[PDB]
DNA sequence: TTAGAGAATTGGAGAGTGTGTTTTTTTTTTTTT
DNA sequence: CACACACTCTCCAATTCTCTAA
């Protein structure tokens, strides 16, 4: 076979046919193997090179190729792949195989077939608009997924015991659009009761979802369109019911007698044979990070100002709340769930209550932490029900037997619940979440269904006073509403007010008019970029685990004791046995934000002050200022030491003339760990040793 | 789907955990080449009707031990920090009392009913997980989550054939055990009346859609509960509960739990928590004076099936002098009062010192019960009897 | 076209056989009595039905460039000459509120309402509200009601409604179960309708509590978030709302504050970028001017038109006027103003200006800039931005 | 030039094969009570 | 299961082609 010069002249052939026939063919599979050989990225990096090798390094038989890469590196391929997908997939199929088997001889082993899955194809359709000009094109449509089989297998290339003889019939492949017959035994003729040969039958997974239009992409009071499509091997379970997500594929269509019967006029069912789903949701998966992305993570974190550079980078277009911003950042993050002897577990996530004035940005953070996190649900006070937050019993729609259903709270297992109006919920809603907030479970027994679902989420709750407007005059807990059992389950308690101050007035109307000029359609730490802050979480969350040594147990132990003493004192606030637990998970969400896989004092002084400072936060003005000094004279505000760096090094100096007279920075440094004073970074950026006249260079480590 | 044949037939129950080893395969008699799967099971190993003889007469070692009860306390929940009297009555609960059929065919409860009802963050929840993974059936439920049919037990009709069929609910499905009924105040009312037949007669009368039928619910309920007022507020007294006299007289023991805010308990209690979570790494080893939670399950399931004690005659004379003493103290509390307490003082109060000490000598593996355990049972219920006055 | 409305169907009346009785080799098959005989229909009989075959469908009676281009010539003259006309705000008031007699203030914050703000999107993908929401409190013998009416007969896309609900789906929306699937589904209410629009609410102090709860989140995020079984959504309110109420008892009293008259708690009056009220004055001048204008408009009748004014709001709407510097400067020393002013009374409940009312400031303005057409927003707009909603603090006080 | 006797092709009768069929109750959930 | 429809195949004989005599 001559290799072709130009493909792009049909020759008066249609595309189908055109890359069928074998010259063709073999053309497109050399330029696909040369284009994954030689494909390279704006640094020069061999992108394919990186990615099969991360396929078979998780043995995952998928390869993603991006149209946009395929559409500037090899143009007649990404124009013939949309006017005939299922040919020049297959071709690409072959290819990808090829170049895989080059790279890892053994991956046969493995793997049989490689699927090449196509991304961010521009043919992006709406689902109300696709029509017979689609049809057996590769188009790429938006959706919640509202359906879901299960995982079932189904004949690929079926083989029949013959019904009377020892034969079998040969491969027959199956094709999506009928059942296969067999047809004839080919030694003896007969055609009686065949059966299929199991052990022989090849089998593929089957996963055949129902999508609709997303509920805010469609107009109110409009009912949604929907579309069925097949998940074949690899894509079963590439989501769930309630999904948001794209999903490019072949738009294709079949006879069916029942919708010519049902309409009077010979109307073709329709079906998406899926290539490609991504969830709206997770844009950026942990398998998505590159080695670029995750060298960018490790060395940033690095940086010792990482803490106030991540606080800073929540929400920020809002002006001030540094507390907020700090518990919210903790929450995000999140610690670690722990079960000592395997009989007593413990949550991980902590808990979040915002109340306070209106117009004060709670619904603004809240919809930040639903813009910025995966697996976010959002509800709203009356909008959330018991049923609805926790899971939900309904007949199937098809097969009418009681089948349980998953409520938000479960959906968000991994994730993040946020429930504005949270004081404007009914009892009956709000009491639902205890179990979900605390043993973070939900058992229901209802309809012969008896089990308990996994909840593991993180409940961030927004809400107001009694009044609208919170009263300095009382406390928390005399202007809140709500009871102890929900007030204890939330780890971090904030109230925010909006009291007149005309300096910071006039600092946050400066903030909001530069806001407003700045997002127009066209603290003093500098924040991340948000896309490097969400790559930064996940690789936080996943690829990370903070682990507990010690935490100076008598420190914490004599907080609590007394803390419970003043709680008990002005009844601010029930304390119970939760604040310890939520010290160690604040602790362990400040390692993770740091990136360290093991807790150390720096966090343990940082969940500290939280906790110290929120139920300060709590009191009374009278009570606020000696509570204040109460908690700071006799408890732990570390806020820094440098007194003993500095006449350390005095003495080191003083010592050092001494023997000269009759590397410094090392000497500093060793007697800074040799004593349990190990942040040095804090000395060497203070005035104490500055103005007394000493430097430091980490290059000449002279001081 | 499983396919189970042979003797695997009623080797399992639903509820049990299981490691099936077997063919998967298509059924072989939405779309078009799909086949329906399942499992041909070839063998079931239940992780957990038998204990080997090395079990028997370990167990028999145990019991004989002078100091059992004060090891099975001290097992039960060992995370939990404190709650002592709490522990030893949900040990009585694990055990049981003896269910008894007398000559003219009534029968009389022998499983023991304990509410926990108080202050938040005292581990009444972690109790009734302990609870539901050491007793050998058991199943934990939230009150806020349940209703009357998935509680007690459900008809509804079947797809293959249209006929009327009954579905066992928690009670159902708990028969022989422990039902845990965490956040047992959420409940509502119509739904809590469902399980007074159940807690008491320890029986489910269903006449519904033609099906007429009496199921056994021979089970325990463990219930959680707050105050009405979250914390029990000392100054409401009898308006810290909301539950009806008619539920509150089932309950053997109801243990009135409250935060106590003493400054050296805290100090223990968080370098216990600290030290608690610090402790999650140390490989699981072995602890001294207590039983895992492996094997006290498979000896409250022996000594279950294979003791039923009785009273002795002096205990029994010592049982009912008190039980009119503490009658005669709570009709003379309610007469001060001029009030009705929420707590009554019944003769199901009587029974259940009964079963206690039944469930103490149990424990022992004694045909009989000794004033020791009539007094040991007594000041268990003298808690009860102190949350009522 | 789609259900509810009415359209002429041009096509033919055509007959449809039941074709699962007709056998071919293509497909098997599958109280009157049909037509019998054909060998396609062997021993079975054939029914037909009637059906309507469409090759054209319209109603019955019925971008920027898009507009552009849309637009025709003389229709750009007339656009042009309002962009340049002096006096176009008090024109605009006459030309939308002809019945009204006086209240000329009113007039201006509803038109500004219509005009509204830039929507934005911040850098974490956070919106800023644009939309403007007004409420005009008064005694029921008022003009409360006809400001809504004018401009629910003015403006497309709008709606009106009562506080209290007609349906199951309220102002925001509700969870109801198909009575052909019978599962649980939205049905959309007032605000979900009037989204991309204005919704003229009457009666706003008789909202029933789901509203008054869910009102919160559509009124300043412009999303309707439910979780309920069988249903989770966020449903887009991006609605401007134009509401009406009446003082409690149905009177209102001088003396006291607005706060005091409604009912509307703190949070619901913060949602609001102005507040008018409307007095009863039993002056018989006043009375005889209203009685003449009325009786006009019946029997005599029978500046601008409507239609000129929808298409001049459908061009000027298209503007983003960007904020100056000075303008900034002016906005920020109005908004600290406005706040030190408030705190003479923030200890005695006053209707206490929170950061809600500097981003209303900035929407007025930009309002007024793109009333203008103007490609900035300059002092002048701000300095009438900053009249309107103060004169609305000091009514609200007194 | 017509038509009639013998041989070959086409019409259709009928023998044989394969396919399809005979209001009711309990429970949940949201909204309305 | 069993009793009607639906479909195919085969054989039989009736009509038309070819060659001859009246
Ligand atoms: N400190 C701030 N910095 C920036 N914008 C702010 C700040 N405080 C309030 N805002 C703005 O105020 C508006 C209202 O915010 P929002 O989150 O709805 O208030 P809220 O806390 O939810 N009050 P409420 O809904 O009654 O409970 C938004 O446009 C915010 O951007
Ligand atoms: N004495 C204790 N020892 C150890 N952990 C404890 C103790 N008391 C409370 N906790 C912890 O507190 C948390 C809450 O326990 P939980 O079982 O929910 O108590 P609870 O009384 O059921 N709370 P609530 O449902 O609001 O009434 C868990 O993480 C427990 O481990
Ligand atoms: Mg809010
Ligand atoms: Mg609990
Ligand atoms: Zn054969």
């Amino acid at each position: 076979i001559e290799s072709i010069e130009n493909l792009e002249d049909l020759k008066g052939h249609s595309v189908r046919e055109w890359v069928s026939m074998a010259g063709p063919r073999l053309e497109i599979h050399h330029r696909f193997k040369n284009f994954l050989r030689t494909h390279v990225d704006s640094h020069g990096h061999n992108v394919f090179k990186e990615r099969i090798s991360d396929m078979c390094k998780e043995n995952r038989e998928s390869l993603v190729v991006n149209y946009e890469d395929l559409a500037a590196r090899e143009h007649v391929l990404a124009y013939f792949l949309p006017e005939a997908p299922a040919e020049l997939l297959q071709i690409f199929d072959e290819a990808a195989l090829e170049v895989v088997l080059a790279m890892y001889p053994k991956y046969d082993r493995i793997t049989n077939h490689i699927h090449v899955r196509i991304s961010h194809l521009p043919l992006v359709e709406e689902l109300r608009s696709l029509r017979q000009l689609h049809l057996n094109q590769l188009i790429r449509t938006s959706g919640v997924v509202t359906s879901c089989t299960g995982v079932l297998p189904q004949l690929s290339m079926v083989k029949y015991n013959c019904n009377k003889c020892n034969f079998v019939l040969g491969p027959f492949c199956q094709s999506q659009n009928q059942e296969v017959k067999p047809g004839s035994c080919p030694e003896c003729q007969s055609a009686g009761p065949f059966e299929v040969n199991m052990e022989e039958t090849i089998y593929q997974n089957y996963q055949r979802i129902r999508i609709q239009e997303s509920p805010g992409k469609v107009a109110a009071g409009r009912l949604p369109r929907s579309k069925d499509a097949i998940l074949l091997a690899d894509l079963v379970d590439s989501c769930k019911p309630g999904d948001e997500i794209e999903l490019t594929g072949i738009y294709h269509n079949n006879y069916d007698g029942s919708l010519n019967t049902a309409n009077g006029f010979p109307v073709f069912a329709t079906v998406i044979l899926a290539n490609h789903v991504a969830k709206k949701d997770n844009k950026v998966a942990v398998g998505e990070l590159t080695d670029e992305d995750v060298k960018m993570i490790t060395s940033l974190s690095k940086d010792q100002q990482i803490g106030e550079k991540i606080f800073a980078s929540i929400a920020p277009s809002i002006y001030g709340h540094e507390d907020i911003k700090r518990g919210l950042a903790l929450a995000l993050f999140g610690g670690e769930p722990k079960n000592p002897g395997g009989k007593h577990k413990v949550r991980g996530d902590i808990n979040v209550l915002l109340c306070g004035d209106p117009g004060t940005a709670k619904s603004q953070f809240l919809k930040y932490i639903e813009k910025v996190s995966s697996r976010a649900i959002f509800t709203t006070g009356q909008g959330a029900s018991a049923v609805g937050l926790t899971a939900y019993v309904q007949r199937h729609p098809v097969s009418r037997e009681w089948t349980l259903e998953a409520g938000a709270l479960v959906l968000a297992d991994r994730g993040v619940c946020l429930i504005d109006e949270f004081d404007k919920m009914n009892d009956q809603d709000r009491t639902s979440i205890h179990e979900a907030m605390e043993q973070q479970s939900i058992s229901i027994s209802k309809a012969g269904i008896v089990t308990s679902l996994q909840a593991r989420c993180t409940v961030i709750a927004a809400a107001n006073p009694i009044g609208g407007r919170y009263d300095p005059s009382l406390t928390f807990s005399e202007n809140v509403d709500l009871t102890e059992p929900i007030i204890s389950r939330f780890d971090i308690l904030c109230v925010v007010r909006d009291t007149v101050d005309p300096v910071q007035d006039e600092m946050l109307a400066r903030f909001v008019v530069g806001s407003h000029v700045r997002h127009h359609p066209s603290y003093g730490v500098e924040p991340l970029p948000q896309e490097v802050l969400k790559k930064y979480i996940i690789y936080a969350k996943e690829r990370v685990h903070p682990k507990l040594n010690q935490m100076d147990q008598d420190k914490v132990a004599k907080m609590y004791s007394d803390l419970r003493k003043e709680s008990m004192a002005t009844g601010s606030i029930p304390i119970t046995v939760r604040h310890i637990e939520s010290m160690i998970r604040m602790a362990e969400a400040h390692a993770r934000i740091h990136l360290r896989d093991y807790v150390i004092e720096d966090d343990v002084n940082m969940a500290i002050r939280v906790m110290l400072e929120s139920f300060i936060d709590t009191q009374k003005f009278s009570v606020m200022r000696s509570m204040r000094k109460t908690f700071a004279r006799y408890l732990s505000f570390r806020r820094d030491n440098n007194e003993l760096l500095l006449f350390i090094l005095k003495q080191l100096v003083a010592e050092q003339v001494t023997y000269q007279r009759n590397v410094p920075e090392k000497d500093l440094v060793d007697k800074a760990r040799q004593i349990n004073i190990h942040n040095l970074s804090a000395f060497y950026d203070s005035e104490l040793f500055r103005m007394n006249k000493f430097s430091h260079d980490l290059k000449r480590k002279m001081i | 789907q499983l396919y189970c044949d042979r003797y695997l037939c009623d080797k399992v129950v639903p509820g049990n955990r299981v490691t099936i080893m077997g063919i998967y395969s298509i059924k072989k008699f939405v779309g078009v080449g799909i086949r329906s799967s399942y499992i041909r099971v070839l063998g079931i190993q239940v992780d957990t009707g038998a204990v080997s003889p090395q079990e028997e007469e370990e167990f028999r070692r145990l019991a004989a031990l002078p100091n059992v009860y004060e090891v099975i306390s001290k097992s039960i929940a060992p995370s939990i920090f404190g709650g002592t009297d709490m522990k030893k009555a949900i040990a009585c609960l694990l055990f049981g009392g003896s269910r008894k059929r007398l000559p003219d065919g009534l029968t009389r409860r022998g499983d023991i009913n304990l509410l926990m009802l108080g202050d938040p963050g005292t581990a009444k929840s972690q109790l009734l997980k302990f609870v539901e993974k050491c007793s050998p059936i058991g199943v934990y439920t939230s009150g806020k989550g349940s209703s009357a049919a998935g509680l007690t037990a459900s008809v509804m009709r079947d797809p293959s054939s249209r006929n009327f069929i009954m579905e066992g609910g928690a009670m159902v499905l708990a028969d022989g055990g422990v039902v845990c009924i965490d956040e047992f105040d959420k409940m509502r009312e119509d739904d809590r009346v469902a399980i007074h037949e159940a807690m008491e007669q320890q029986t489910i009368s269903i006449a519904k859609a033609g099906i007429t039928t009496t199921l056994n619910s021979r089970c325990s309920v463990l219930a959680a509960a707050n105050s009405v007022f979250g914390r029990w507020d000392e100054t409401k007294g009898e308006d810290n509960i909301d539950f009806m006299p008619t539920i509150l007289s089932r309950f053997d023991m109801i243990f009135i739990v409250k935060d106590e805010h003493n400054e050296e308990r805290d100090v223990m209690l968080a370098k216990h928590v600290i030290t608690l979570h610090v402790s999650a790494l140390t490989q699981t080893q072995a602890v001294e004076g207590e039983i895992d939670l492996a094997k006290l399950k498979k000896f409250i399931a022996y000594c279950r099936v294979k003791c039923g004690p009785r009273l002795s005659a002096e205990a029994a004379e010592k049982l009912k002098n008190r039980y009119i003493i503490m009658r005669s103290g709570a009709r003379q509390h309610e007469r001060d009062s001029d009030r009705r307490s929420s707590i009554p003082i019944t003769v199901r109060q009587l029974e259940a010192i009964v079963r206690i000490a039944e469930a103490l000598s149990k424990m022992k593996l004694q045909p009989f019960a000794t004033e020791a355990d009539v007094e040991e049972a007594l000041r268990l219920f003298q808690v009860s009897t102190l949350d009522a006055a | 076209a789609q259900a509810g409305d009415k359209c002429d169907f041009t096509g033919t009346l055509i007959v449809v056989p039941d074709v699962s009785k007709l056998s071919t080799p293509g497909a098997r098959a599958e109280e009157t009595e049909g037509i019998r005989g054909l060998r396609a229909l062997g021993v079975r009989d054939l029914s037909y039905r009637l059906v309507f075959l469409a090759c054209c469908v319209a109603p019955t009676n019925p971008t920027a460039e898009s507009i552009k281009n849309q637009m025709t010539v003389k229709e750009w003259e007339k656009v042009f000459e309002m962009s340049q006309d002096k006096n176009l705000y008090h024109n605009l008031c006459t030309s939308l509120f002809p019945t009204i007699h006086g209240n000329d203030e009113v007039k201006r914050g509803v038109l500004l309402m219509l005009f509204g703000g830039v929507p934005k999107t911040t850098g974490e993908g956070t919106s800023l509200r644009g939309d403007i929401n007004v409420c005009i409190v008064g005694d029921p013998s008022t003009a409360k009601s006809q400001f809504l009416k004018h401009v629910e007969e003015f403006s497309p896309r709008a709606v009106y409604t009562s506080g209290k609900a007609s349906s199951a789906a309220g102002l925001t929306a509700a969870v109801v179960r198909d009575e052909e699937s019978h599962e649980f589904v939205i049905e959309a209410g007032a605000l979900m309708l009037a989204d991309n629009g204005v919704c003229c609410i009457d009666e706003f102090d008789k909202m029933d509590v789901r509203d008054q709860v869910a009102i919160h989140e559509a009124m300043e995020q412009q999303t309707i978030s439910i979780t309920k079984a069988g249903v989770k959504a966020t449903l887009n309110a991006r609605t401007s709302i134009l509401a009406a109420a009446n003082p409690i008892s149905g009177h209102y009293d001088r003396s006291k504050s607005l706060k005091q008259n409604i009912n509307l708690s703190a949070p619901i009056m913060s949602r609001f970028d102005l507040f008018f009220i409307l007095v009863d004055e039993c002056n018989e001048v006043t009375d005889y001017a209203i009685a003449r204008r009325i009786v006009d408009l019946h029997s005599r009748i029978e500046v601008y038109s409507l239609d000129d004014i929808r298409r001049y709001l459908l061009f000027a709407r298209q503007f983003k006027p960007k904020i100056s510097k000075e303008s900034e400067d002016f906005i920020v020393e109005q908004y600290k103003h406005l706040r030190q002013r408030d705190g003479s009374g923030v200890t005695k409940s006053s209707w206490r200006i929170t950061v809600r009312q500097l981003e209303s400031m900035i929407r007025l303005s930009e309002a007024m800039a793109r009333m203008h057409c103007c490609d900035e927003v300059q002092p002048k707009h701000v300095k009438e931005a900053f009249r309107l909603l103060n004169k609305s603090i000091i009514r609200v006080e007194t």
